[PDB]
DNA sequence: CCTCGTAGTGCAGATGCGTC
DNA sequence: GTCGGACTGAT
DNA sequence: ATCAGTCCGACGACGCATCTGCACTACGAGG
């Protein structure tokens, strides 16, 4: 309430500086342990690049690159003409707008009349005007788009408008992305070095980061041992590791591994609370709506209560099962006619992993037991199945099966890794998990 | 608080030209009568409404009552009415408003009250060189043409003539002369020669439709202002900034 | 003087360069002993089009010598839009930027002057095609209008029989395929029928050229031969003509 | 088969309003009437077309088991060419439907005749504790502006009177027809409630042509009966789903 | 029957988005 | 995803 | 004097979506 956002822009000011890592994490607390309660979480959101996390369903910003353009030309009382051919020579928007504010000014109407006054803006009034901008729906939405913009551009200072030009953009060249705000964070309100790894577990539980810096901030550094996924908020996957195919992965292992199949096209993860079924992608988007036929395959074949399981949907031939590339699955997510098209694009789903069934943690669990549990809630049918789950003994095994593999289409096969060490990691690579596949 | 009005057709050509220039809006119910002022975004605009106490069939208000909306949403609720047909406004409680339809089969809405940030305005003393009042179907196809193909309008006076014409590519000219249907009014003063942008004038080509006259002013390194006048004297106002120059 | 002609109905004029603008978007005019005169034929050489005012409905003439006008009507197409008023006065001068259309009304009072960058140069003879065509007839212009649109549902080809002093028109492929009929009085206000041909026009030709009759409240001309052109004329609402030339496809 | 009737405008409005639903439809040819029925691909809202041996004249009968389907864009493209109250005929071939108008000319469409067949009719066996009446006018104003303020239609009913509602975060709507007023008569029952979808019941409005009234019986956990009557004792239902 | 004008309604013509 | 492309380290 | 882990902004060609503005076209008030 009592804040300004020139102190954001003059502490990103001395940002594109600095080139080491170990420096620039130390200047980056003092904005954190300085800034006032309350707004912390919109200050956390601000840094990332989005005004809230996109699990939540809001829609997109509908501001582009050639509307900052016409704002610029509105705000700064110059001509479309000029201000494109300047911007024509120099990519960086910032810098085209950068000068345009020192050696030019504005009157308006409010003056005429008589009226002089003018106050410092505040983030919680820029947050609650983005806010605003964002939804805006209407009818004659670009006049109420581009003209409610346009107003902190010209209740702005010449530093602090070159910044708010690249929110805008989405990207900021600064040199900050996630795990150095954690650790950063560890750092600063937790005091000890060695206190960011539980900080880096808690952000792994729960895929937002405002509710977590909130919950951090309210009962303290601790009571954070014992958070576990609800039916909601999801947990950001793990990622595989390429290489050749030489004697190095069974060296690595020694033995059998369990190895699986390399399917193609979108992944999946699942939520359902009995009563509702909720879907993710790749990334944080919420697919419910673009995929509303199989919300009742995982339902009513899936016997049991709340559950978050894992899986892959692959599009298949109409006529018969056969695979088909994730191109051609592209085609349907799209259009809101959706019972004309639907029934020609099968859909099917399979499932290789399992995370909380049974009111408890499982994640550090090893991975027998889970396999073994989730291959008792299944029902045999030709549009929920289970993974190719196969053991080979040598190199001159996997070929064996790697041939089929291909033959059966897909990107190629994939191994695994077996006993205690195995467990669920959130994030990073790792070397548990090992992909292979050819060009 | 019980206002009554006979017509829509009135109160939609005002909400018209006031969903194209700002977000919120409050209306003030007074002793006297209703007023309505209200800035834009960028602060190149103002537009007000004022309608007395004779329109309304026979109904008062006690006190204040600040009633806030949305454009979109209002604009909305006043599609419903096709014929000649009647409304009222009323509530009891400082937190919701009741508004109903009547005549054909009755309807009824209730609307939440938001809440609206404004700023303290000045009035207007804006003085100029013309005082041209021509007619208003005239004006509204000159922009209609003019401003089809030019991001900036001319507007250059004379003892005699009004010239409105725009440059570039292209020159055409319209000129309202005391030839047969230009002028009925004219001050001498000086001639100027301004410009405006093309497009915050077509947010005020709905309004038209409610007199046969109007009064268009303005000056050299002035605004630009128009005037209209309906039964129960009523005053609507558009000051408009000029361009950069 | 050099160039002063004056035409009473500016919704004729401008349904003249709208149907001249339906083929190019440049104008060629020249001004000589025959008035108003104009010319254009599509590079594929499927339509060709003929505009010629006679020198009598003009209030107006004086000129001096043969001159050419050459316009581009590139930007004027949405300017001259706006006649009212009916038969709103309209007249056009010559100056040396390349010309000036001044549009006078009395609804409101007011004046339309425009500036146009052209050149001058000479006139060009009267050039009309030559051909013979028995088989005719005479309609109004919304049953054309029908005509062409129920055709864009079947197929891209049309043809046109009349034997028997019966005209049929069919069209589309084995499947799809449409039967209309044109009897003598029934729909038709006049007729003269010698013999019996067929047409095989194209339709998006058809289409185009139909697109381009609205405004001449007058019963229109058409008429056709064996394996030769087709030929649609229309008069004006103040006076005129405006003769179309639709090409055929031989044994296509 | 062959069959005309003097009015092509109120046939092509039901045949278009039918044709919002589906996507193929069939053709049922008996001793003494043509019916439509056919589901929805959403398993929500079933319909069905009844036609009687008066409505279209000059009725002959050629097979006693003519079955002829038809693509549903086709036909609705070609009827969509209809110019004022002109006079239709159509003829059954043995693989091929022919349309032809009778106006200032003739006209002829031809469209092959298509492979389809499913029927799935769930009985009703029904008896709603509830029933009124109204005209058809009233209840096609009354929804037509109605539809653009959310998506859960709330149909509430008590003594003789019957509530439509339709509630939102920010605002409520409320409409009330009452027998004195403009309900007509015949309103009787028990009290009850239930909530139902828009756009499904937005979508069958267009029958403000071939209609001069109209029936409603609802309940609680019980679908909505929605039933016109056509001239001449004719008759098409619409039935919904409660959520 | 002859005039608006008012409103739908169909259709090209641009700008922004998410995916590797 | 992806190939860089830096950065940062431990004998 | 060198090989192994950590992290981070660009890669632009695209289907498809959503508003904007312009021709047609049926229909209801007033002479
Ligand atoms: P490709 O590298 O295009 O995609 C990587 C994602 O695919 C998922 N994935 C591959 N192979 C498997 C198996 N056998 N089981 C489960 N998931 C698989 C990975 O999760 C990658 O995210
Ligand atoms: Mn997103
Ligand atoms: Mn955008
Ligand atoms: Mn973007
Ligand atoms: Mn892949």
């Amino acid at each position: 309430s009592h804040m300004e956002f020139k102190v954001i822009a003059e502490y990103f000011d001395k940002l594109e500086k600095i080139s080491s890592r170990l420096q620039l994490t130390a200047l980056l607390a003092d904005l954190l342990s300085k800034s006032d309660k309350t707004i912390i979480d919109k200050v956390v959101y601000i840094i990332q690049g989005k005004l809230w996390p996109d699990f939540l369903g809001y829609p997109e910003l509908g501001i582009g690159e050639k509307f900052l353009i016409k704002a610029i030309s509105i705000a700064t009382n110059t001509d479309e003409n000029s201000v494109e051919n300047l911007y024509k020579t120099i990519g960086d928007l910032g810098e085209v707008a950068r000068r345009l504010k020192s050696k030019q000014q504005s009157t308006g109407i409010l003056g005429f009349l008589g009226t002089t006054s003018k106050e410092s803006l505040t983030v919680d009034e820029v947050y609650s005007t983005l806010s605003k901008v964002a939804l805006t729906t209407g009818e004659g939405s670009r006049d109420l788009k581009i003209r409610l913009l346009a107003g902190l551009l010209k209740k702005a200072d010449p530093l602090e408008a070159k910044f708010l030009v690249r929110f805008v953009e989405g990207r900021l060249r600064v040199g900050i992305g996630d795990a150095t705000v954690l650790d950063a964070m560890a750092i600063a309100f937790g005091g000890g070095q060695s206190a960011s790894e539980i900080i880096e577990r808690a952000y792994n539980l729960r895929a937002d980061l405002g509710n977590i810096a909130k919950i951090i901030v309210e009962k303290g550094i601790e009571a954070l041992k014992t958070l576990k996924p609800q039916v909601g908020i999801p947990i950001r996957p793990m990622l595989a590791e390429r290489l050749s195919n030489p004697e190095e992965i069974l060296k690595k292992m020694g033995g059998n591994a369990i190895v699986d199949y390399k399917y193609d096209g979108e992944r999946a993860q699942i939520h359902k609370k009995e009563d509702k079924i909720f879907i993710f992608s790749r990334r944080l988007e919420n697919i419910t709506s673009q995929y509303p036929d199989v919300v009742d395959y995982v339902s009513k074949y899936i016997e049991g209560k709340e559950f978050i399981i894992e899986g892959e949907i692959v599009a298949i031939d109409p006529e018969s099962g056969e695979m088909r590339p994730f191109q051609e699955l592209m085609h349907r997510k799209r259009k809101s006619d959706i019972y004309e098209a639907i029934k020609e694009y099968p859909v099917n789903v399979f499932l290789f992993d399992l995370m909380y069934y049974e009111d408890v943690d499982y994640t550090t669990k090893p991975l027998e037991a889970r396999r073994k549990l989730l291959e008792s809630i299944v029902k045999p049918n030709d549009y929920v199945k289970i993974a190719h789950h196969i053991q080979a003994n040598n190199v001159e095994d996997l070929k064996s099966f790697f041939y089929r593999a291909i033959s059966e289409g897909g990107e190629g096969v994939m191994v695994k890794a077996i006993g205690k060490d195995a467990i669920y990691q959130a994030g990073a690579r790792g070397w548990l998990w090992i992909k292979l596949k050819r060009d | 608080m019980k206002v009554v009005y006979d017509d829509v057709r009135v109160l939609k050509d005002i909400i018209q030209a006031l969903a194209r220039l700002v977000d919120e809006a409050v209306l003030k119910f007074k002793q006297d009568s209703v007023e309505l002022v209200a800035l834009d975004r960028a602060h190149i605009s103002l537009i007000s409404v004022n309608l007395p106490r004779e329109m309304f069939k026979e109904y008062d208000v006690n006190d204040e009552f600040k009633f806030g909306f949305n454009t979109q949403y209002l604009m909305k609720i006043l599609k419903v009415a096709k014929r000649k047909e009647a409304i009222e406004i009323a509530s009891e409680s400082p937190d919701s408003v009741i508004i109903n339809i009547i005549g054909s089969t009755n309807r009824e809405f209730n609307v939440r009250n938001l809440e609206v940030s404004e700023q303290e305005i000045p009035e207007i003393n804006l003085q100029f060189d013309i005082s041209a009042t021509i007619s208003s179907d005239g004006f509204k196809s000159a922009i209609s043409e003019v401003s089809t193909v030019t991001d900036n309008v001319v507007v250059e006076g004379h003892e005699d003539r009004i010239l409105i014409k725009a440059e570039g590519e292209s020159e055409v000219e319209v000129e309202f002369s005391k030839d047969t249907g230009g002028l009925q009014d004219l001050e001498f003063s000086k001639e100027s020669k301004n410009s405006y942008s093309a497009e915050y004038l077509d947010d005020v080509l709905s309004l038209t439709k409610l007199s046969d006259y109007v009064k268009i002013s303005f000056g050299n390194q002035k605004p630009l202002q128009l005037f209209f006048n309906m039964e129960g004297g009523g005053k609507v106002t558009y000051l408009l900034a000029p361009k950069v120059l | 003087m050099a160039f002063k002609i004056v035409y009473p109905n500016a919704k004729d004029f401008f349904s003249f360069i709208n149907s001249i603008t339906n083929v190019t978007d440049s104008i060629i005019l020249n001004f000589t002993e025959d008035g108003i005169f104009s010319r254009h034929l599509t590079e594929d050489k499927v339509l060709m089009a003929i505009m010629r005012i006679p020198k009598d409905v003009l209030s107006e003439y004086s000129i001096d010598s043969p001159t050419s006008v050459k316009l581009d009507v590139s930007s004027v197409k949405k300017i001259l839009s706006k006649a009212s008023s009916k038969k709103a006065t309209i007249e056009l001068t010559e100056t040396d930027s390349g010309l000036k259309i001044i549009i006078r009304d009395e609804k409101s009072g007011a004046k339309s002057t425009i500036y146009i960058k052209a050149e001058k140069g000479q006139v060009e003879q009267l050039t009309e095609p030559k051909v013979n065509l028995a088989v005719n007839f005479t309609t109004d212009e919304s049953v054309l209008n029908v005509i062409a649109a129920d055709v864009t549902l079947v197929g891209e080809e049309m043809r046109i029989s009349t034997e028997e002093d019966k005209i049929k028109i069919e069209a589309g492929e084995e499947g799809k395929r449409y039967v209309a009929f044109l009897m003598k009085d029934k729909p038709l206000k006049e007729l003269s029928i010698d013999t019996s041909a067929s047409s095989s026009y194209s339709a998006e030709m058809f289409k185009d050229a139909v697109k381009g009759l609205r405004g001449f409240s007058a019963p229109t001309m058409v008429s056709f031969g064996e394996n030769l052109p087709m030929k649609i004329d229309v008069e004006a609402v103040s006076g005129g003509h405006m003769i179309f030339w639709i090409a055929p496809r031989l044994l296509e | 088969m062959k069959a005309k009737v003097i009015d092509a405008v109120s046939f092509s409005y039901i045949l278009r309003t039918v044709g919002d639903f589906l996507s193929e439809a069939n053709f049922i040819v008996t001793k003494e009437g043509i019916r439509v029925s056919g589901i929805d691909p959403s398993r929500v809202v079933f319909l069905d077309i009844f036609l009687p041996s008066s409505y279209f004249e000059g009725f002959e009968v050629s097979q006693e088991k003519e079955i002829i389907g038809f693509k549903l864009e086709d036909v609705n493209d070609i009827l969509k060419r209809v110019l004022k109250d002109d006079t239709l005929i159509l003829s059954s071939n043995e693989s091929k439907l022919t349309l032809t108008f009778d106006g200032e000319f003739t006209r002829s469409f031809e469209l092959p005749l298509i492979q389809v067949e499913s029927t799935q009719p769930p009985s009703v066996n029904l008896e709603f504790p509830f029933k009124a009446q109204l005209l058809t006018i009233t209840f096609a104003d009354i929804i037509d502006e109605l539809s653009d303020l959310g998506e859960v239609l709330n149909i509430h009913s008590k003594e003789n009177k019957l509530y439509f509602e339709v509630i939102g975060d920010l605002s409520t709507a409320k409409v009330e027809l009452s027998t004195d007023n403009g309900t007509l008569l015949e309103a009787s029952g028990a009290d009850v409630s239930s909530s139902y979808g828009m756009e499904y019941v937005a979508n069958t409005t267009k029958m403000r042509r071939a209609s001069d009234s109209m029936e409603l019986y609802f309940g609680s956990q019980i679908p909505l009966k929605l039933r016109f009557k056509l001239p001449q004792e004719g008759y098409g239902d619409f039935y919904i789903a409660p959520r």
